[PDB]
Parts: structure tokens; sequence; C-alpha cells
RNA sequence: AAUUCUUGGACCGGCGCAAGACGGACCAGAGCGAAAGCAUUUGCCAAGAAUGUUUUCAUUAAUCAAGAACGAAAGUCGGAGGUUCGAAGACGAUCAGAUACCGUCGUAGUUCCGACCAUAAACGAUGCCGACCGGCGAUGCGGCGGCGUUAUUCCCAUGAC
């Protein structure tokens, strides 16, 4: 004797000052009823959300993560979880001859948040390279894995949260090492490939609300 | 009696390879002996590369394809038919079949 | 002249006690009873007087080591897992 | 076993073991004290070992008979409280020391002196962390982990004497004075080895028991004989 | 069951779970996050028999009878995470993935992100079968 | 098909935690090792072949009865550990009968630390050291000669072609 869908009324969603689009969609949850609350439960949701729909015309690959730490009454507000790339994406780039070069680190910025950053990289065959292989000997290969960690680690250590989200829009990081390492040897195709967060700093309400203002 | 130089599998420099597990049966298979494939596929094939296409969200987008890569055991590459027996000379060409369409 | 085959000090038992159980005491009943150097002065007398309890009769400092050895196994990893949550935590 | 001829053998021991009480020094900042010498105690396979601290409001000397950690050897100074540094019999509380590190003589309640893991051979290691309850987990000898309370310390190492039930005792005599050194309970009588009105399962033509060898834990003395409350019963596999 | 949108000029988004084994059809909507479900239906719902549960026919009838109950509430477009069986075992997708997406872009919706998420291994554990195949 | 799980909320969806395995794609008729063999990032510790040398010793070498070091996978003896798989066993299907294939569970075993055991199509079914007797297209390590693009811009030489 019920109809499930009428305890479920529609609330709104929403993004940081740092990315474009404000507006990503709607979530729903069940009314204050027995002895659970509708704004207790939806307080840690996880969005995978591009970048495309959420910019005006980007490179869609990336994507994000966007967790609600705050709630405002008919709006989620939302709070830093991840990035990654798109399967389809990361799968294309991997081919036969030629190296492959990951890497990773666990940084901290100066607010609290804490952070692990992936990264990879792969060797290019040039232009009248006759040469089937394009490979890369050890000793060469363990240069850029520490070129690639000391590049991560200077822009996220002295600068906070708020600045190395807007270094992974296009990626800051990706093509400042491209740059770094070609004398010591060529490689083209260059990404932070996924960024994971390990740890959050206590819950303070004002913080959040000068990333909405 | 010998029929194969070299005979069955591309190792020489080892004496021991690693084992790999036939994804049509689940049999343990040598590494190098293996017949492997490599399938790129959109997940619109020929149909369904038509019904999507004019009611879609995005102006003007291109769909994500399907990268596996296989691996055969011999009598499971022979039933299937991705190769054949062949005969004594024919054998040596490890020439490639062509690919035009 | 070697006077016995394979039965190291449990000659001292004979035919008593079962195969396997001589061969058991004798990985013990070798090593309790022998003696070590002592780091502290250098010399070749750790020895020990109860379970657990050794003592060099030179330089007369005396160590907790385990009860048949003189040092436990991981116990010796102990100090090298302690001595690493000395660097994680300084800085 | 609840008296007149079985209570435990008292004269050659030495000492009862804890550690130190709690005060202002443990409790603020810290203090240090010297080894005299590690000992031995009989009813116990394990060494003790003497510490003199200095008493602070008197001119004194304490003297105090901790659970000797192994790698302690006399002479060496042992430095304790809310601050003293983590290396090896060196006590400071839960509170403080860092997840991976091994512990003895651990206590339970905050202040208590000290009732778990000081056997031979047997730790209490740190898991995890909670600092709004200050309240802590402790994995102990048994694979359960208790909660705790985040005051309550440990000194750092593992027991001495480790490595006891390697050798088999083979004579019964060793036996013996195992057990002539502890309490009245050797040479073990059988159940079935007795009279119809001396134990309940002995009785009659063969050496059977008759009735099953489980039994409620809802017994009465003089029944509650066998196996207790038994969960399962056989060959142990598996797990 | 009413939500408040603007009338002319805004579709309520989603995503759904397509799960594409060899032996049944699955079709999953839930909210933008995933946590929440709206509308699931199976192969085994609609046809009844034990081979041909999973077959293009009867991942079509379920997915007719997704968009029939996902256009009471009235939702239009839908983001999508495909599958195939995965873990230690095949990545190439069922006889339930085009016929269960191609079935729902006749029937009353519009289509967005694709992609796949299978389940796959930096390495694995043991697989099932044997050293020495599964015979027949 | 059924044994097996399910309104006692199984399967698919989420955000957490926990352990016990294994190191995908990159992976090649590429690499190093005395043979078995060896693929996650850093730190450290002894070893190695090749090349380079107008350095030193001066025949110190080759092959090897007896004797010695190492020796996959299974199998043993005592702990530590038990996710997956999985000899023995229990069922469900199959067949004239199946104590065989397949299907549902599952012990010894699968994994570490300690010591035994000494065999495999342990294979190139092909003794080790030495001289000699054709032509080419690749490839890995080291050294040398030579046009021209590219990187560090400022070019010295080091990397990349």
């Amino acid at each position: 004797v019920v109809d499930p869908f009428s305890k479920k009324d529609w609330y709104d969603v929403k993004a940081p000052a740092m990315f474009n689009i404000r507006n990503i969609g709607k979530t729903l949850v069940t009314r204050t009823q027995g002895t659970k609350i509708a704004s207790d439960g939806l307080k840690g949701r996880v969005f995978e959300v591009s970048l495309a729909d959420l910019q005006n015309d980007e490179v869609a690959f990336r994507k994000f993560k966007l967790i609600t730490e705050d709630v405002q009454g008919k709006n989620c507000l939302t709070n830093f979880h991840g990035m990654d790339l798109t399967r389809d994406k990361m799968c294309s780039m991997v081919k036969k001859w030629q190296t492959m070069i990951e890497a990773h680190v666990d940084v901290k910025t100066t607010d609290g948040y804490l952070l692990r950053l992936f990264c990879v990289g792969f060797t290019k065959k040039r232009n009248n390279q006759i040469r089937k292989t394009s490979y890369a000997q050890h000793q060469q290969v363990r240069q850029i894995r520490k070129k690639m960690m000391e590049i991560m680690t200077r822009e996220v250590q002295t600068n906070d949260l708020k600045e190395v989200v807007n270094k992974l829009i296009p990626d800051s990081i990706g093509k400042d090492i491209e740059k770094a390492c070609q004398s010591i040897y060529p490689l083209h195709d260059v990404f932070v490939r996924k960024v994971k967060m390990l740890k959050k700093p206590k819950f303070e309400l004002g913080k959040l609300m000068e990333l909405h203002g | 009696t010998k029929k194969r130089r070299n005979n069955g599998r591309a190792k020489k420099g080892r004496g021991h390879v690693q084992p790999i597990r036939c994804t049509n049966c689940a049999r343990c298979v040598p590494k190098d002996k293996a017949i492997k494939k490599f399938v790129i596929r959109n997940i619109v094939e020929a149909a369904a590369v038509r019904d999507i296409s004019e009611a879609s969200v995005f102006d003007a987008y291109v769909l994500p394809k399907l990268y596996v890569k296989l691996h055969y055991c011999v009598s499971c590459a022979i039933h299937s038919k991705v190769v054949r027996n062949r005969s004594r000379e024919a054998r040596k060409d490890r020439t490639p079949p062509p690919r035009f369409r | 002249a070697k006077r016995t085959k394979k039965v190291g000090i449990v000659g001292k038992y004979g035919t008593r006690y079962g195969a396997s159980l001589r061969k058991m005491v004798k990985k013990i009943e070798i090593s309790q009873h022998a003696k070590y150097t002592c780091s502290f002065c250098g010399k070749t007398k750790m020895k020990r007087r109860a379970v657990g309890i050794w003592h060099c009769g030179s330089c007369m400092k005396t160590v907790a080591g385990g009860a048949w050895t003189y040092n436990t196994t991981s116990a010796v990893t102990v100090k090298s897992a302690i001595r690493r949550l000395k660097e994680l935590k300084d800085q | 076993g609840a008296g007149s001829v079985f209570r435990a053998h008292v004269k050659h021991r030495k000492g009862a073991a804890r550690l130190r009480a709690v005060d202002f020094a443990e409790r603020h900042g810290y203090i240090k004290g010297i080894v005299k010498d590690i000992i031995h105690d009989p009813g116990r396979g394990a060494p003790l070992a003497k510490v003199v601290f200095r008493d602070p409001y008197r001119f004194k000397k304490r003297t105090e008979l901790f659970i000797a950690a192994e790698g302690i050897h006399t002479g060496q100074f042992v430095y304790c409280g809310k601050k003293a540094q983590l290396n090896i019999g060196n006590v400071l509380p839960v509170g403080t020391m860092p997840e991976g590190t091994i512990v003895c003589c651990l206590e339970e309640k905050p202040g208590d002196r000290g009732k778990l893991a000081r056997a031979s051979g047997n730790y209490a290691t740190v898991i995890s962390h909670n600092p709004e309850t200050k309240k802590t987990r402790v994995k102990l000898p048994s694979g359960s982990k208790k909660v705790i309370s985040s005051a309550n310390r440990a000194v750092v190492g593992v027991v001495a004497g480790g490595g006891r039930i390697d050798k088999p005792i083979l004579k019964a005599g060793r036996a013996y004075h195992k057990y002539k050194a502890k309490r009245n309970c050797w040479p073990r009588v059988r159940g079935v080895a007795m009279n119809p009105v001396e134990h309940p399962f002995g009785g009659g033509n063969h050496q059977h028991i008759g009735k099953p060898s489980t039994i409620r834990r809802d017994a009465p003395a003089g029944r509650k004989v066998g196996l207790i409350a038994a969960r399962r019963t056989g060959r142990l596999r598996g797990t | 069951s009413l939500g408040p949108q603007v009338a002319e000029g805004e579709n309520v988004f989603g995503v759904c779970h397509i799960f594409a084994s060899f032996n049944d059809t699955f079709v999953h909507v839930t909210d933008l996050s995933g946590k929440e479900t709206i509308c699931r239906v199976t192969g085994g719902m609609k046809v009844k028999a034990d081979r041909d549960e999973s077959s293009p026919y009867a991942a079509m009838l379920a997915a007719q009878d997704v968009a029939q109950r996902c256009k009471e509430l009235g939702i239009t477009a839908l983001h999508i995470k495909l599958r195939a069986t995965g873990g230690n075992r095949t990545k190439t997708p069922g006889p339930g993935a085009q016929s269960a997406l191609r079935a729902l872009a006749r029937s009353g919706m519009k289509i967005g992100r694709i992609e796949d998420v299978t389940p796959i291994p930096s390495d694995s554990t043991r697989r099932k079968g044997g050293r020495r195949g599964r015979r027949l």
C-alpha cells in the first residue's frame, strides 16, 4: 500500500570557483523519518564528472571527482577528492616498441590536504628515424624517473590545494617535464595519469565559503 | 624426426619462460609459444553506428574504442579458425596476411 | 679417534627417549652451553647462567637474550624495526 | 584447586613484577633510572630486572622490578615518561608512541601498573588511533584487539626468556621439578581411572566414558568437567 | 515523482552501469554519483528459459521496460559505463551490450558519455580451471 | 539441466575497512646467469662478461678416474600463515556401465623462516679447449671515424636521430 518515489525531494549540486560551470546536476534522498536525517547521509558522494561538460570546449579525457562535505538546504556544495584520465585514452597510448616511464610520490600541500600523484611518459620516435624500436637504457630511464619526481613536488610542496587544482585543468606539470627531459632522452606523451587524496584536515565551515565567493 | 626448426616458440637466450592462461580455455601456455591477437573496436561496429548519432547530446562527438589482447593455445586457435595448418615450404611464410579492408 | 658416528652430546642418553627426540635435543643442548663473543669487551666468554640470562665473566656485564641462544631471531629485527620508527617521526 | 594443600609455593621467588607508579614526572615530563641487575625468579621461566630510580621529593633511591625486555644489559640507562625516547626498555604511553612498534608489560587501565604481556615471549602491538575519545586499538596475543584508553603505557621490545616450549622435556622428573617450583598440580590422574563415586566418567567392565564429553555451560559443579561449552570438536583443519 | 525544472531547455542527466556477461543481461539506472537506484531490470525478469535469458532479444525486451518506467519520473539524458565479465575471466563484452544500449536510443532517451569499466588486474589470483585446460 | 545462494534482502549500484596471494598491457626469435633460472619504486653490499691499454708476471696452461659446490615441480620433519586455486573425499548431470570429460563445494597442498631429498623431453634429444673454409640484411654491449637536423641558448661537450 505504498509508492516509493513520493518520499524523495529534488535538491541541487554545485562546483567550486576554479572550474568553469557552477551547476552539475541533482540528487535524491529520503525525509526525516524513524531516526535518520536528509542532511546527515547526504554528506559524502562522489560524482565522477568530466571536464568538457564542466567547461565550454576542452579536451574531454581528463575527469574529476567532487564529494559533498557541506549541505546548504536545497543545495549540495562540494570538496576535492581526485583526478583520473579516461580508460580509452590511456589504452590507446601504450604501444609496442617504445619504453614507458611511470613514477610516483606522496607530497603534502601547505594546507593540510595530503596527496598521491602518479605520472607517465613514452619515448617518442622521430621523423627521419629508420630505427624500429625507440628503446631507452636503464640509466637513461632512472634520470627521468628522478626528474618526474623532482618536478611534481616543487609545484605542490610550496603552495596550497587551491593552486594545484588550477595546474591540472590542461596539465601544467605535464608539459613542464617534456621540456626538461629532452636532453636526457626525448619523450612526448607526458601526463599526470591519476591523483588521489590520502588524508584531509578537520572541517572548518568558513574555509569552504571563500571557494564559493 | 624433425619438422620445425624453431620448435613452436621464440626463445634462444633463456632456458625458461613465464606462463599465460588461454582466454578461451584456461590452459597454461608459454608466453612465446602462444597465438596472440590485438583487437581495436568502436563500441558501435556497423548497425548501431546510426541510431545514436541522431539522438545524441554533443555537437560533433566521437565514441571510444574497445582494446583487448587475446592469447590462444594451439588447439584453441585451430578450432576457432583464427589459424590454419599449412604445407611444408608455405609453412615458412612469417609474412602475415594482407589487411586492406 | 672419533667416538660417535651421529650422537652429539646425546650419547649422555643412550637408547632412551626414542630417535627423533634425541635428534630434537641435539640442536638445543649444543647451542645453550656454547660460548659467544661479548660485544662490549671483545673476548670469547659469554655464557648462560639460567633461562635466558647471560653473563660475561671478564667485564662483569649481564644481558637478557633468548632462553637457549644469545639473540632471539626477530628480536634481532625488533631492534632494526624500532630504529626505523625513529626515522619516520623525527624528520 | 580451591585451597590448603595446593596454594602456590612462595619463598625462593624474587618479588612481584610491576611498572612504576605514575606521578607529575611521568605525567608532565620525564625521569631517568639505571639498571643494576638482571636476576632470575622461580615459578616464572623468564628473568626480572632491578632498576634504581632516584626519588624526587626526599633524598633516596627507589628500586623497582620490571619484566626484562630482550636486548637490555646491565649499567644501561632507562629514560621514561610522556616525552621519553622510543628505543628499547624506555617507557611512555600508547598516546605518544607510533604504529608498528612492539610492546611488553602493557597497561589496560591508566595507572594500574601493567597487567598485559609479561610471560616469556608475548607482545601487544599498536594498530590505530582516534584522538577525540582518546582511545586506541591494541592486538593482544590471542588474535583479538582491545580498545584501550590512550594514556596507558608499555615498555618497548619483546619479553625475555624467549623460546621455552621448544625443547622436549624428556624425563618425567624434569616435569616434577618444573611443577615442584609451582603448585600441587602434577602426575595427573584421568577421570575414567576413578570409581563410580570419585569421577562421573569412570566405572564398570571396560575403561570407557559413556556420556558425551561436551557439557552445558550452565551445569553445576561436579559435572562441568570435560569440554566445556564446546563450540566444536575433532581434528582442527582449514583455519 | 515531479521534479522542478525549466520546461523548455534542460534534460535531467544520470548514469547506467550496463553489466554484460554471456549468461545474463542487466541494466541499472542510478543518480549522477551512482549511490541510489531508480530503474533496474534484467533479462531474467522478461524471458523465461535458462539458455536464452542473455540473448540479444532477451537483452532488448529488458531495455524497453527500463525506458517505460524511465519516462514516468521524467528522465531524458544519461551517462554510460558499460561492462564485460572481467577480473580474471573474459574482458570482451557479452550479447547484452549493443542490443541493450541501441534499444534505448529508439525508446525515447538521449545518449552521452560512453567507456569501458570492466574490472582488470595489474596481476591476479590464479584462475579457475586447471593447468591442463577445460577440456571440450 | 540440476546440486548450490535468495523477502532471514541473494545479484547489480556506494562510500568505508581488512587481510592473503600475483606483478597485466609496455614484452621483442631483446637481455644477464655455471645449470636449474631471473620483470613493482628507492637505499645499500659483495660479485660479472665484453670492450679499452706502447701498463706487470713470464709458461704459471688444456682435458679429467676418486672426491667436492649448486640443482624446477612434486614429495618430507617443526614452526609462522591461511585470499585464490586445488590430488583425496562428498554430491549433481552424463552413459548400456564412468569410481572419466563438464558442473557445486572442499582436505593434504598452493605462500613465508628453518633443515632433508638429488631427479625431469634437467632439450639444441647435438662434449669442452684449438685451427681453418663462402655471400648478404637485421640486431645487443663496448671502442673508433664522419656530412647534416634536434636538445640544454651561449655554445664548450655531453644525450637524442
